[PDB]
């Protein structure tokens, strides 16, 4: 068994070896290949040799399982996501559709705004992004890392196909205070990113309200939330 | 009357062989077979395979934890079948996926490892039917079951194909 899985992270390298790059992070890469004659991208959880193989072990575990059930929850529920074909759990790499000409969101807004120069165009964008997480929140699964660049624009580009990406620190929750926070870090990163978009995050919050069913009280935890910093 | 092959690509090493009858008059002998380990193989239901790309996954999950020692079956051939049903019901799996006594078509699924062959003339040799070619397959698919044995959705047919929600139970069914 010890021998045998060195051997199951060997092909795994070895498979990596001659494919494209497409993003690095602290905790994941991913290279973008085709998997058994399908368009597929592969996200790998790399060690790390900076601390204990026993706590990185469970990191990376814990990440990879938690997005690979968190896709299948969004593939139940009409949420568009990517598909995922294969979890290898001896390396923590995922198998998954690759979104295939898609332009991440906050590319759409720092390429609409400097050409049309206003914020004013980025309301339709705005709204069907509220109607996307009222339906992923509406089945009481928290995304836990939402920002401007997971989120993607499948072609064609002006009817706003919206895939969410990216869910390894993603659980399941009812609390309201859970989903005000996640579309706190959500807000956070509008600010940082995407200066003087103040007005597109009702266009979307007003949209959430009426496309979520129960999403009175997430905003009055959203308030307090805003408020205090932290959930607490 | 063709075979349609496919290498792994994540074990270039093996290779997987698909190969499809019609007309089947000895279902019921050829399941003994495969619980008594004559037959090479695995003996598929080809009523509820979409495409050749479930056959592939189901084979890939397969070969990765034979090759860890952590299958959840006893055979490989066996442990392709199992990893077609969205459950870890390994009994119900293999009724409902494998072929069984009254059956007319089926599909065979077999890997070859490197230079290991398998005689495959002795294989169709045991088959008292009509090989024809898998591009035929579509014409035996039955997608009012596929629907029922994998329990798709409205929601989900709204947002990719059924083959796509198919394979993304396949691969996720092992974290409930
Ligand atoms: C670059 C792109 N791509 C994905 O498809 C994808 C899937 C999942 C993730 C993830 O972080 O979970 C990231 C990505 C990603 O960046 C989008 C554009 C494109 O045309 N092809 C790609 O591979």
């Amino acid at each position: 068994e010890a021998e045998a899985l060195a051997a199951a992270r060997e092909r795994s390298s070895r498979f990596l070896s001659g494919l494209e790059l497409v993003k690095q992070g602290a905790e994941a890469r991913v290279f973008r290949g085709r998997f058994q004659g399908r368009a597929a991208v592969i996200k790998h959880r790399f060690p790390k040799g900076y601390r204990h193989p026993a706590l990185e072990a469970r990191l990376g575990r814990r990440r990879t399982v938690q997005e690979a059930r968190a896709l299948l929850r969004c593939r139940r529920a009409g949420i568009s996501a990517p598909v995922v074909f294969f979890v290898d759990y001896a390396s923590n790499c995922l198998y998954m559709e690759e979104i295939e000409g898609s332009v991440t969101v906050r590319d759409y807004i720092q390429s609409t705004m400097e050409t049309e120069k206003t914020p004013q165009g980025l309301s339709n964008l705005a709204k069907t992004i509220g109607q996307v997480l009222a339906r992923m929140h509406d089945e009481d699964l928290i995304h836990g890392d939402l920002t401007t660049s997971n989120m993607l624009l499948k072609p064609p580009l002006e009817q706003l196909n919206i895939v969410l990406i990216d869910f390894g620190l993603s659980f399941i929750s009812a609390l309201p205070e859970d989903k005000g926070v996640d579309l706190y870090v959500l807000e956070k990163a509008f600010l940082s990113t995407h200066p003087n978009t103040e007005t597109v995050f009702e266009a979307f919050l007003k949209s959430y309200s009426t496309s979520s069913k129960k999403a009175r009280p997430v905003l009055k935890k959203l308030d307090e939330v805003r408020l205090r910093g932290r959930k607490r | 009357h063709m075979q349609l092959t496919h290498q792994l690509d994540l074990f270039p090493e093996c290779r997987v062989t698909l190969l499809l009858f019609k007309d089947v008059k000895n279902a019921g002998d050829l399941r003994r077979k495969a619980m008594e380990g004559t037959i090479d193989g695995s003996l598929i239901n080809p009523t509820v395979i979409v495409d050749p790309f479930q056959i592939l996954v189901a084979a890939n999950k397969a070969v990765h934890l034979y090759k860890l020692g952590k299958m959840k079956t006893r055979t490989l051939s066996t442990e392709i079948i199992f990893n077609l049903s969205p459950n870890n019901n390994i009994s119900e799996a293999l009724k409902k996926f494998g072929i069984s006594a009254n059956d007319t078509s089926i599909l065979i699924v077999y890997i070859e490892e490197g230079e290991k062959q398998i005689n495959q003339e002795y294989l169709i040799s045991q088959v008292e039917g009509h090989q024809v070619s898998l591009k035929n397959l579509p014409e035996i698919m039955n997608i009012t079951e596929v629907k029922k044995i994998y329990k798709l959705s409205s929601q989900e047919e709204s947002i990719g194909t059924l083959l796509d929600a198919i394979i993304c139970r396949m691969s996720t069914k092992d974290v409930l």
